Formats: C-alpha cells, sequence, structure tokens
DNA sequence: AGCAGCTGCACC
C-alpha cells in the first residue's frame, strides 16, 4: 500500500439495485471488494489515459433502503424478487433468489499516480466522475441525476496542497460535504481482542463474530448488555481451497490467461463511523492485498489503529 | 453379520413405504416392488448409482441452481494473519454435504444409517465384519460393493464452473490478475445455522427466558439475534440442490450487515415548537435509546472506572454526533422554513437549522448570521443534556460528577468549535 | 399442549422495565430484543415516554406490560406462538 | 471455429424506477410541484370466488365456506379527488458498445464475432431498431395498465446531455398506436440520437415524463411484489422513497416488445424481444428451437457456419445483444 | 383444450370512492362549495344487550347485567342542523375488452374463449347487460343505508367528455324500483351509452352525484372500515367517503337469474353467487348452474346454456378474478 | 438398416 498525493470525492451516487447478499451469511450493505474493484475498473477505464493509479476507497453510505418485507406471523425477513421467462414450451421458471437494495454512497479514493501537477487542476476528477456514471457498483447501475434542482460535483483536495492549518481547513471543509452518512471501517485487532479476552480456556469456533452481532440481555446479579458503536460482520476478502491451476487448464473459465483458484469467503468487524472522529481523511481507504502463494486474498482499511 | 438384520429391515421398511404410497387399484404393479425392491438387486443398483461427492465446503448448486462445475471437499488452509475468519477450521466439525441426483439419495441414506455410528460407514474404510453383511453369498461382490460405496464418495472428474458460476477477477500488487471462482460453505452455513437454533429454541434458552419472565437471577443468560433474512434456495423440492439444503429446507439465515439509520425515514420540520433540543430531539428515533441508557450509566458504581467512564464518554460522543447529523439532513428539506409566518420565532436555534435561508434573506441575514457568532447553541444543548443525570444525592456528593462535567465540557467545547466554522 | 408461559417466554422480548424515580414503568419493544440502544426501537406514548404504568413491583409492571400484550397486540403474541410451536419441535427433534 | 463455452452481454438502454405523481390537466407546464401517490392498505370483505378441489372433504364445510365472507388486506394506491392526471417519470441511459460481449473464453470468437457485428453496423446501421425503440418510448407502453382507460397521453422526453436539457420532445401516445411503426421527423430525430448513443462514443441521457388522463379519482396501478394465513398481506404495492412506482424490469420489457418477425402468425403485434421468445402474458414460446429461428442456432449459424439469416432475424440477433443475457455451452 | 391453470380477467365498471357533502335542497344546481360531513369520534354508555355466556352466569358474577354502563367509544357521521340533503359524488369508468384475458398459460384454451366471448357478442350484444347497470345507477342503491327513509333522492349523471359535460340524466331514484327493470327512454340512452364503452366504440368517464333528503341533523352511513373502539368509520382527506367496492357491489346487482327462487330480486354477480349477509348461498356447486360448469361447458365441451345463464357468465368475466385449475 | 437429438418419464 502507499499514501495518497490527493483525495478525490465522488459525491452521492444513487445505485438503484445493488447485491444486498453480500456473502453466504451476511446481508444488508454489499461487499466493500465491489467498491475496490469499482475503483480499479475505474482506473483501467479512465486512469491510464490521465496517468493516475487509483486505490483506496472510502464508503459514506448517505441512505440504504432494502427490498424486503416481513410476512406477518413471522420474526424474520424476506427478499422481494423479481419474475424470470419461461424456459422453452411455456413454464415458469425456477426463481433465483436475488436480493436487492437501493443505496445512495459517496465516495472518497486516493489519487497516487504523477498525472496532476498544475494544469488539469479540476478536469481529472470531472472526467473520473464522468466515467463513473456509466458503469456499475454493486451489480447496480449507477442513476443518472436528470434535473431537479442543483447538481452535485466532483471535488480533488491535495493534502500536500497547504500547511497544517491548510491540511485541517481543507480536510473540515471536505468532511462537511460527506456528514449524513456514515464511513465503513475494518477493525481486525478488535475483534482479536475479543477472542483474546473470551478463550478463557473455551475453544471458538465463529462465536467471537456472532457473539459481537447479537444482542444478549443477559444477567450479572433485566440489563441489556451494551458496546461502543455499531459493529456489523463484513465480508473481509477470499481465502484459498485450491492449488492453483494454468491458464489453460480448468474447463469452463472466464479467461484463460488468468490462473484460476475455488476460493471460500473470510468474515472481519466493520464500524460505522462519523465523518468527524477518524482524525484524518485519508484514512477510511479500502485496498487490497493479496499474497498469492498463500491464499487469504484480502481487502482493508490499513493505518487506522 | 448382525449388520445384516439392520440392513434387511432398511429394505422391508422401504419397500413397505413404496407399496403404501402408490394408492394401488390395478394393473398388478407392485410385482416388481417385489422383485427388485426386497432382495439384492437393489444393492447391486446402489452399488450402480452414482452423482454422489461427499462434500464439505464447496457447492455450485446455491448459484444458479442450472450450473455444473467443480464441487470439492477441502478444508481451507489455516491462515496465521489475524483479524478474520471464513471457515469451520475450529471445533464444532463437519457435517459432509453431498450433491447428487435427487433419485440417488437414499443410497446416501443407507449410508447413514447410524449402525454405531455414520462416519465409519459412508466413509467406510475401516469395516471388517460388515463385508460379509453386505453379500452373505461370496467374497468377491462383496469387496466389489464395498469398493463401490467407498470410492464414489471421494471422486472430482474435472475443474468446472459452467458459465453461470461467478469468477472475479483480484488485482495482485505489481500487475497480473486471479480468477478466483467462489463456491458456497454449506458446512459452515449448516454450523452457523445449528448455532442460531441453538440459542433460541434450545433447552438453555427456554429455562433463562422463564426466568426473565418471572424477574428471577438463574445461573445464566440468553440473546435475540435480531434483523435475520429467509433466502430459500430450493424452490418447492429442496433436494436437488443439497441434502443439508433438505434438512435445512430453504433458510440461508443471514445475519444483519445494515447501516445505523437504515429504517429511519421521517421527514419533518419544527415549525411549531420553540426549542429543539428539549423536543423533536428527544423525539427523534435513535436519540432515546441513547438518553435513556445514559440515565442507566449516570447511576452506577465507580470502581471499575477505566471501562464504564470510556463508555459514558463514548455514549456522549453519539450523542453529539447525530446533534450535527440532525442539522446535516435538515438541510435537504427547503432553503427556508422561517422566512413564514409563524406563532414560534425560534431563530436562536433555526438560524443554525435553516443555512440557506441567509441565501433568500440576503439584506439582514447576511450581516446578522455573520456579525452575531451563534456559539451558544451548545450551551442549550447542554441543559438538555443535564437532565440525562438521575436526581441522587450520592452521585452529586462525589467527586466524579466533576469529571462527568469534564468529559461534557471537552466534547461540547469540540461541538462549539464545530459549530463556529459554520459560515 | 402449549401453555401461556410458553408463548410468555418467547413474548416476553417485546416489553422493557424501566426503573423511573418514583416506580417500575414499562414499554412495549418492536425489534423484540429489550429495548436496546442499537438493534431496537421502543415505540413512546404521546409529554413523550413509555406507555406503562408506575407499578411499583417489578413483578406487577412485567405482568401489566405482558397482559397488554396478550390483550391489544394480536401479532406479537402470534409472532411468540410460532416460536413456540417450533422450541418444542427442536426438543422432538433433539 | 468452436464456440464459446462462456458469453455474456451487459443491458444497454438502461430504465429507472418511474415515481408517480398526481394532479390536474391544464397544468403541465409547471407539473413540477405535485405531490406523489402514496400506497395504502385497506381491507375488504369479499365471497369464496375460487374453484373448489373436493378430495377428502365434506360437501357441508365447503358450502358453509362460500356461505361465509372472505377477509382480506390489500394494498391500493388511487389519485385524490382533486386529480386526474397520472404523471409517470422516469430516466433512460443508452449506453454504447453494442455488439461487445464482456465475457469469453476464446480469442477466435471473439474476433469473429466482433467482425460480423462490425459487417452489420457497417451494411445496416442502427436505424430500424432505434425506430423501434423509439416508437416504444413515443407511445405510453411503459404505463401499462394506466393506458387502457386513459383519454389521452402525453408523453414528453428531454435530452439532457451535460447538465441540463439540449432537446425536447412532446408525443400524442394513442395517435402512435402499439402495432404500427410509421415514420415521422421527430421520431427519427430520436432515433437518430438513440442510434449515436448505442456506437459507443457516448452514454446519452434522456429523462421521459408521461401525463395520463386516467380520471378524477381513479384508481392507478404500481407494480406487485413476487413474494413466494390471518393478517397477512396479500397484495403488496411497489413503493420508493414512499412513492409508488414501477419496476425496471417491466419498463424494460415494455420498451422492448418490438420484435415483429416470428414465424406463427405474426400480425398480431409486437413481443418482447427474448431467446425462444415469450409472452408471459399469453403463455406460449414463440421462436421456437424445433424450428430454425431462435437466436442461439442464428447467433451460432452466423458467426460459426459463415451462413447468414434475413435482414430481420439479424435485426433480432442484435437486439437481443443489445438487451443483455448470459449464454455458453 | 384443458382449463388453465393460470387465468386472470381485469375489472371493468371500475368506480372511485364516493365522497359525502351536505347542504339544503333547492340548491342542487350550484351543490359545488358544500361543506364534506365529517367523521367525530363520541363516546357512548350503554348498558349489556348480549347474551350471557357460560363463565357470566355465576351468582357473584351476575352484576354484569346489573351494574355496567359498558363505556364504549365510536365514530358518528351527522348532518348539520341547518342541511337536510346529503351529496355523494363519484366517477364510474367503464372499459371494454370483456372477454380478453389477462394472463394465461394455455393460448390454445385463449383462443377458444375469445372465439365464445366473440360468439356471444356476435348473436347477443351487451344490450341487457348495460340495461342492467344504468337501472342500477338510475335508482340510488349506491346510497344503501342512506336511501332507507329518504324522502326525495334524486341522481344526476354527466358525461366527461373532453373535462367538461357532453350530456346530463337527472333521474329520479324514488319512482325507479330496486326490484325490477323497467324502460324509459333517457334509461335506454344511458343503457346505449354504457353499451358503446363496454364493446369497445368510445371511452365512458361518468360523474355520478346523488342527493338524499335524509332531514336536519340526521345520521348519515359512510363504510366502515374492517380491522384485521369497534366503530371506525371511512374517511378520505377529513371527509367521510363510501368505499368503491360498496359502490361497484351496488351496480353489480343485476342477477334476476339464479337456481332458487328468484321472485325475491336481484343479488350481485358472483361465482356460486353468495349473499353472506343473509348466509345462503345461491348458484351452489352441487346443481349444475354456477359459474365454473356453465364457462367449462360452454368453452371446452361447446354446450351452450341458456341466454340468461350466457348473460350471468359474461357478467362474471365483466367483475374479473382468478379462474382456472 | 445404423447414429444423434429430443421428449416423456421415474424418483426424491
Amino acid at each position: 500500500v502507499t499514501d495518497p498525493e490527493a483525495l478525490l470525492l465522488l459525491p452521492r451516487l444513487s445505485i438503484q439495485n445493488a447485491n444486498a447478499i453480500s456473502s453466504p451469511l451476511t446481508w444488508g450493505f454489499p461487499s466493500p471488494g465491489a467498491f475496490t474493484g469499482f475503483v480499479h475498473a475505474l482506473q483501467r477505464r479512465v486512469g491510464i489515459s490521465l496517468d493516475i493509479e487509483l486505490d483506496g476507497v472510502g464508503i459514506v453510505c448517505h441512505r440504504f433502503e432494502a427490498q424486503i418485507s416481513q410476512p406477518a406471523g413471522k420474526r424474520t425477513k424476506v427478499f422481494n424478487l423479481t419474475r424470470n421467462p419461461l424456459n422453452r414450451d411455456g413454464s415458469t421458471a425456477a426463481i433465483v433468489e436475488e436480493g436487492r437494495a437501493h443505496l445512495e454512497v459517496s465516495l472518497l479514493l486516493g489519487v497516487h499516480g504523477d498525472g496532476l501537477d498544475d494544469h488539469p487542476a479540476q478536469e481529472i476528477a470531472r472526467q473520473v466522475q464522468e466515467q463513473a456514471g456509466a458503469m456499475r457498483l454493486a451489480g447496480g447501475s449507477i442513476l443518472p441525476w436528470c434535473n431537479e434542482r442543483f447538481p452535485a460535483p466532483n471535488a480533488e483536495l491535495l493534502m500536500l496542497g497547504g500547511s497544517d492549518e491548510q491540511r485541517r481547513k481543507n480536510q473540515r471543509r471536505l468532511t462537511r460535504r460527506l456528514l449524513p452518512g456514515f464511513a465503513l471501517v475494518s477493525r481486525e485487532a478488535l475483534l482479536q481482542q475479543h477472542l483474546e479476552t473470551l478463550r478463557t480456556t473455551l475453544p471458538e469456533a465463529t462465536t467471537l463474530d456472532a457473539l459481537l452481532d447479537l444482542c444478549r440481555i443477559n444477567f450479572e446479579p433485566w440489563q441489556v448488555r451494551d458496546k461502543p458503536g455499531w459493529l456489523v460482520p463484513i465480508p473481509a476478502g477470499y481465502n484459498a481451497l485450491s492449488p492453483l491451476y494454468l491458464p489453460g487448464e480448468v474447463r469452463n473459465a472466464r479467461d484463460r490467461e488468468t490462473p484460476l483458484r475455488f476460493v471460500e469467503n473470510l468474515f472481519g468487524l466493520g464500524e460505522w463511523l462519523s465523518p468527524h472522529r477518524v482524525a484524518a481523511l485519508s484514512d477510511l481507504l479500502w485496498y487490497h492485498h493479496a499474497e498469492p502463494d498463500k491464499g487469504l486474498y484480502r481487502w482493508s482499511t490499513p493505518r487506522f489503529v | 453379520q448382525e449388520l445384516r438384520q439392520f440392513i434387511e429391515s432398511f429394505i422391508q421398511e422401504r419397500l413397505q413405504g413404496k407399496l403404501d404410497k402408490l394408492h394401488p387399484d390395478e394393473d398388478d404393479k407392485r410385482q416388481t416392488l417385489l422383485a427388485t425392491h426386497r432382495r439384492e438387486a437393489w444393492l447391486a443398483d446402489a452399488a450402480r448409482r452414482v452423482g454422489q461427492l461427499q462434500l464439505v465446503t464447496h457447492t455450485l448448486k446455491p448459484i444458479h441452481p442450472d450450473a455444473r462445475g467443480s464441487n470439492l471437499h477441502s478444508l481451507p488452509q489455516a491462515p496465521g494473519q489475524p483479524g478474520l475468519a471464513g471457515s469451520h477450521e475450529l471445533g464444532d466439525r463437519l457435517v459432509s454435504d453431498v450433491v447428487g441426483n435427487a433419485a440417488a439419495l437414499d443410497v446416501f441414506k443407507f449410508l447413514s444409517l447410524q449402525y454405531q455410528g455414520k462416519n465409519l460407514l459412508n466413509w467406510l474404510t475401516e469395516d471388517s465384519a460388515e463385508a460379509v453383511q453386505a453379500l452373505s453369498d461370496n467374497a468377491e461382490q462383496a469387496r466389489e460393493w464395498r469398493q463401490a460405496f467407498i470410492g464414489i464418495t471421494a471422486v472430482k472428474g474435472a475443474p468446472a464452473s459452467h458459465s453461470l458460476a461467478k469468477q472475479l477477477y483480484f488485482p495482485l500488487p505489481g500487475s497480473g490478475y486471479h480468477l478466483l471462482a467462489p463456491l458456497f460453505p454449506t458446512s459452515l452455513v449448516h454450523h452457523v445455522h445449528a448455532l442460531l437454533r441453538e440459542a433460541r429454541f434450545g433447552d438453555a434458552a427456554k429455562a433463562a427466558r422463564e426466568a426473565r419472565s418471572r424477574q428471577e437471577s438463574w445461573p445464566h443468560g440468553f440473546s435475540e439475534y435480531p434483523n435475520l433474512a429467509i433466502q430459500k434456495f430450493g424452490g418447492t423440492k429442496p433436494q436437488n440442490i443439497s441434502q443439508l439444503n433438505s434438512e435445512r429446507y430453504g433458510e440461508n439465515w443471514l445475519l444483519p450487515s445494515l447501516p445505523p439509520h437504515w429504517q429511519r425515514q421521517d421527514q419533518r420540520a419544527p415549525i411549531r415548537h420553540s426549542s429543539v433540543f428539549e423536543h423533536d430531539f428527544g423525539r427523534s428515533p435513535e436519540v432515546s435509546r441513547l438518553t435513556r441508557t445514559l440515565q442507566r450509566l449516570l447511576a452506577k458504581t465507580r470502581h471499575n472506572n477505566f471501562t464504564i467512564r470510556r463508555y459514558r464518554a463514548q455514549l456522549v460522543g453519539q450523542i453529539c454526533d447525530e446533534a450535527l447529523q440532525y442539522a446535516a439532513r435538515l438541510r435537504e428539506l427547503e432553503p427556508g422554513w422561517s422566512a413564514t409566518p409563524g406563532c414560534q420565532l425560534h431563530d436562536a436555534e433555526q438560524l443554525w437549522l435553516d443555512p440557506l435561508r441567509a441565501q433568500t434573506d440576503e439584506t439582514f441575514l447576511q450581516r446578522r448570521l455573520r456579525g452575531d457568532w451563534p456559539a451558544e447553541v451548545g450551551n442549550r444543548f447542554a441543559n438538555w443534556l443535564n437532565r440525562a443525570v438521575s436526581s441522587d444525592s450520592q452521585i452529586l456528593g462525589s467527586p466524579e460528577a466533576a469529571q462527568w462535567s469534564q468529559e461534557l465540557s471537552k466534547e461540547l467545547t469540540m461541538f462549539k468549535e464545530i459549530l463556529e466554522d459554520e459560515r | 399442549t402449549i401453555s401461556k408461559t410458553d408463548i410468555d417466554c418467547y413474548l416476553q422480548t417485546y416489553v422493557v422495565i424501566d426503573p423511573v424515580s418514583n416506580g417500575w414503568q414499562w414499554g412495549i419493544d418492536e425489534n423484540g430484543v429489550g429495548g436496546a440502544l442499537h438493534h431496537g426501537r421502543v415505540e413512546m406514548v404521546e409529554y413523550f415516554g413509555l406507555r406503562g404504568a408506575t407499578h411499583p413491583t417489578e413483578k406487577e409492571a412485567m405482568a401489566a406490560a405482558l397482559g397488554y400484550l396478550w390483550r391489544c397486540r394480536q401479532d406479537l403474541v402470534a409472532i411468540a406462538r410460532n416460536d413456540a410451536i417450533e422450541a418444542e419441535k427442536y426438543r422432538a427433534k433433539a | 471455429l468452436s464456440t464459446a463455452s462462456v458469453l455474456a452481454f451487459e443491458r444497454k438502454l438502461d430504465p429507472s424506477d418511474a415515481l408517480m405523481s398526481a394532479g390536474a390537466w391544464a397544468q403541465r407546464d409547471a407539473s413540477q410541484e405535485w405531490p406523489a401517490v402514496t400506497v395504502r392498505e385497506k381491507s375488504v370483505r369479499g365471497t369464496i370466488s375460487n374453484r373448489l378441489k373436493t378430495k377428502d372433504r365434506d360437501p357441508a364445510k365447503l358450502d358453509a365456506s362460500i356461505q361465509s365472507p372472505n377477509l382480506q388486506t390489500v394494498d391500493v394506491a388511487n389519485l385524490p379527488s382533486d386529480a386526474d392526471t397520472l404523471k409517470v417519470r422516469f430516466t433512460l441511459r443508452v449506453l454504447g458498445g453494442a455488439g461487445t460481449p464482456s465475457a469469453c473464453n476464446d480469442a477466435a470468437y471473439r474476433d469473429k464475432l466482433l467482425q460480423t457485428v462490425a459487417t452489420y453496423v457497417n451494411e445496416q446501421g442502427f436505424a430500424e431498431l432505434a425506430r423501434r425503440y423509439a416508437h416504444n418510448l413515443a407511445n405510453a407502453r411503459f404505463l401499462w395498465r394506466n393506458r387502457v382507460g386513459a383519454e389521452a397521453v402525453e408523453v414528453r422526453i428531454n435530452h439532457i446531455r451535460q447538465g441540463e436539457v439540449a432537446r425536447t420532445w412532446r408525443f400524442d401516445a394513442l395517435a402512435i398506436g402499439l402495432r404500427d411503426f410509421k415514420a415521422d421527423a421527430e421520431l427519427d430525430a430520436l432515433a437518430e440520437l438513440i442510434a449515436s448513443g448505442l456506437s459507443g462514443s457516448g452514454h446519452v441521457l434522456l429523462e421521459v415524463v408521461a401525463f395520463a388522463r386516467i380520471g378524477d379519482g381513479q384508481e392507478v396501478f404500481p407494480s406487485q411484489e413476487l413474494i413466494l394465513k390471518k393478517g397477512q398481506k396479500s397484495k403488496t404495492l411497489y413503493s420508493v422513497r414512499d412513492a409508488a412506482a414501477i419496476h425496471s424490469q417491466k419498463i424494460g420489457n415494455a420498451l422492448r416488445t418490438i420484435d415483429t418477425w416470428y414465424p406463427d402468425e405474426d400480425g398480431l403485434g409486437p413481443i418482447a424481444v427474448e431467446p425462444y421468445g415469450s409472452v408471459t402474458s399469453q403463455g406460449k414460446a414463440y421462436r421456437q428451437p424445433k424450428q430454425k429461428l431462435d437466436f442461439y442456432t442464428l447467433l451460432d449459424n452466423w458467426v460459426l457456419r459463415d451462413e447468414a439469416p434475413a435482414v430481420e432475424q439479424q435485426h433480432y440477433v442484435i437486439a437481443n445483444l443489445i438487451r443483455g443475457g448470459v449464454f455458453g455451452e
């Protein structure tokens, strides 16, 4: 990973049908790996012509509306589906369960390369905003934002462009532009602390995460025990099962010039903070970390704590 | 050879149900049910019947059920990097999922016939007396049927993902990509669902809920697991996907990763009430459980101060966070909601809540909003937050109230500092 | 053979019992978690506050909450009965 | 040489959820402050009108059932008593890069496929298909059930280029019927814009509003959800941000019904563009694979055996590539 | 040839929620600014008028009939004290396309059904059904409990052609009875217009207003809400209203052909034609005269029933619903 | 008079 030379703020992005299913176990907000893959794809489309390497992305989540329904007579929830066409003779197909959610999230990503010196001072942000619109973020199209009252412009702020009080003033002015939302950060050390204090001659299997995910009203002589903040299980990358295959070896591949690996998910913690208690907006940025010989294709926010 | 009586029981209990679920009145069809499904030609066809694989954490049928790729049996390698967990690389061992044809699952039901354990019978590598129980006529076809049963439960074929499974690129550090085709971890989704079923419908939860209905003590407590969701893989018959998808019919039992404010849509303007901290702030949906927990926490013991003072400080930090977000989201209603003639003027708090009103009334508000410096609006907030304390002389007499005033004054100083540069 | 206490096992989590300066007020919780901070939402009666009488003892306020749940809000009792059937079906399994 | 084992095409002509509001006619000039219609759960008392299954029962129980009322709770949404005009608004994003796939195993199949789509767009540009899509937007085919009794529908389409409009079109949706495909000047201009947007140079933004004069306080219909016995809502209506709306797939199927070349009495009407072209309202799957006119056999007869269908079936194949899909053997 | 698993039919003759206002007689012409009848919640103090249960008949608990004011709270809608005329206004849209389903799984059954309905409309047009719908408009059966003692009821029907009136009918609901279908010239003109709308030769949206002269201060009856207080009246925008399904049930009472002793009166059109408020279901499936047997004999087996049964079948198709396996 | 595709069917 590396440190950004500038931060690019894409404003309030509206996604119509995102993938609310983010794991084999967690539903709700999409995986942040979708956002990191979006910024990598946006680097492949528009980052090469400007000579900018685009890594690290923030997630602020202005609003979230999941297309779910609670059935009358049950506590749990089910998904509102869409209907599929007929197969071959006239017959209703087998329905595939896909969760959909309307999202509004603005992004802050890390401009890192050597493409801005003094001349294209604001054109880089506008070109990245005009290329981000005709793409997808979690499987759903980004809304075009037709004319209602007034648009929402892009932003490009250079953290090296100014003194220390200029850094704090520009960070305070930027962090007010994403204020109705909640930033998502990754907390691996906190989950390891909970595993340390919990494992007192009793072994864990997965209870360290489902115990922070539940709400217990247990009694210590009711009372309901509480935590600071909102701690949600999020899919933190993949893990390897298969010894890796040659590009032209596995049949029914997506392409025969990239090696295939059968992978499983991973699960870690995440917190939904405010934009004004992180002490640096150069954090919140979600990066990859491969280590390809072992597996552990992970994504996380480094340099946080 | 004591397995043989247990064997000939099961074929009879199968064939009786096959005769009963036919509604027979004519056509003399039952004779073949006496011919094949009573003798051991059933065993020859059970040796013939394949499609089953005995997987653990790899199914491709939950992702678009008309897709035939590769299904695996391997626990993932134990990671040394701390912070996460993705499989059951620990205790509470696997449940041995099997994917195959739905007509062939009677063979697995015969393998899992728990004659002193189904692990030494489904993976029957260590059998000594069971061989002649499989065929009490010879020793050749007995070994043949043993090899045909235990050999087909570990076989692969070829790696595939039949154009409807998922496979997504992963950017490498320097340059390059890996293809990264994932699978559904049915043993892990079985184990999580079994824990969530044990925490609610179990005996311990039934015992410890009866004590709470009666306000008691008891050895221990319990949990709730809110906002679960159901994702039903099989449409009407779940036997096509997996046997574990039939034991947990549909029933993915997913856990919530939602934002905090997700089910909190409300659009209102405080045109009626004068003071906005006392009214419509406590009437907000999320602030009430912060304030009531603060009243619950501001009357307690101060012996273990290192954790409870941190929790008491973070619970006030969240309150001023929601206080700033309220003014942040009230700028989406209208540029001005105070220019109309109203019974309550309330400009002292509405100068904070109507910033674009100065863009409309650019004559007097442009001088007055930048000449008056509204920074006592946090002092009005502190008078509302002082009612979150309990009226007890024991906490009022000690010095911990000075500590509470110290942390509240620090966080309100940060609040006033943020509110000063609002122009 | 599902008694009222078996339904009352799973009906109890929709109420909350707050000790106040005079006594033990009670209220109704929508999410069925006991009125927690992060996951729950407790309905407030219109003055804003809990919809409960100020009972002296906690057993009295708990019985008042649970009797009002059985009397007025029958969908919560239906959810509690749908949980209580599986609560003994799970014992019938294992 | 051999067929590509995977094949995928992303969806172009992207629709959106269409918000619905209410308001009076002859106020369509300042029709920007209209209140949106909301969904309302009302409870109804009816009769047992479903046909009975007389199996393992007695006639007394089913007779006492059909003598007893049926108590349901449904969700409806109607205009107010001072509003007879429904306003349906959505956004269309015509992307570009029509015949470029998004997944391919082989380089040979991708090369030959881009060659045949190149010869298509050279020898016959997007002129029939763009006119058909612009006609499907010209009539209010997206207003599915709100058009069966509307007296007049006025459709305004605005072209938003950078931050504002640049071209307005105003159609009467009942003169341009649901079956005829004629040629007008403004419709050919809109087809030229959609044709320029489908070729990769830009992704064009259209905003469509539709005024339908339904009736004073009558019933409007948003789309129903697919959820797979006392106090349960039988009919649930779609509403996003507390405003009633139609799905995106319904609007996509509405402005995608342009296929008028199918081998079993094609004069009944335009049907949806689909592999094994199916109308779920009719239950009958035209373009049967027993006949030689499905999308799959025509596509691999075009790109692997170098034969060619007529001018119409390759228009159908290109329209299926515009729609999108997941294929592969 | 067999019956489809899914068969859906859309509702023609769609009315609106009928809204109520109040004023004086001889101001029927300028009755545009009339004030809306408001539902008021009141509390009453009664007695115990129900029969005692097996548990409440004890000697020490017989006080329920003795000492119980019973303390109820209900909703009530009344007229203002200087107004004796109640005005009920709604709009009625008639669509056309009576026999075309909106969903089907077998198109051979669909072509058979379309051929059968076209055979009907070619032989027997929409002359009886439109006459019966027009007679259910011409008397105010839409005013359900608001007609049972009124001194003078007058209905007025306007044709909304573009935005304004094209034709005005002014009928006396007390001269036209509630149990016989007679003849009149203006009623026949309204029947021709309704038949032209139902056949598909035009778009018909009518404005139906109805004045019932109850008297000053009297109790008017809007629709009562079904709750899945115990008395909640229906109101849209703080004005008491009748539901559109009750108004549509008032115009669906056209069935004077059923297997019972049909010298009593017309009933509503239902499959297994049911008056659940009277507890008896005529057109039982045991006698071969319900909608499903006639529809499966007319379409599948080409066994055409009598012309009155064809009228009832086409009326049940106009009502719409879910028919199928 | 012998192959490959299709369709109905059996079972859970």
